[PDB]
């Protein structure tokens, strides 16, 4: 998502959670932490929508 | 010309993570526990000792009869 583009998707800012060790409990904690970071990409998306065509 | 986004009115909501409320820890506990437990045994020796006194009275009525 930030080594290739999709869309106008470069114009948002967020960080990509990493794990320390290599087990299930620290690939669990990505999924809890990505849900907090998805609220940031929604709240950054309401401010930016240009009116226009579809 | 009827399209969505407002001119203003926003938050946002946080991305944060916090509820570390302490909590009565760290030598406060292990001190209310022992202070409660020693009140228990102090409430013993006033009943278990006293029941042994009435115990001997219960044997007393036996021995004053049976000739």
């Amino acid at each position: 998502r930030k080594t290739q583009p999709y869309d106008v998707y470069d114009q948002v800012e967020f960080d990509v959670p990493i794990g320390s060790r290599g087990d299930c409990y620290d690939r669990y904690l990505c999924r809890v932490e990505e849900m907090r970071q998805s609220i940031r990409i929604i709240s950054q998306c309401l401010n930016k929508m240009p009116p226009g065509e579809i | 010309k009827q399209d969505m986004p407002p001119v203003g009115g926003y938050g946002p909501i946080d991305y944060k993570r916090n509820l570390p409320r302490r909590g009565l820890s760290g030598y406060s506990m292990f001190a209310v526990g022992i202070g409660a437990l020693l009140f228990g045994y102090w409430s013993m020796m006033k009943w278990n000792r006293e029941r042994r006194r009435l115990q001997i009275e219960d044997f007393e009525a036996r021995i004053a009869l049976m000739p």
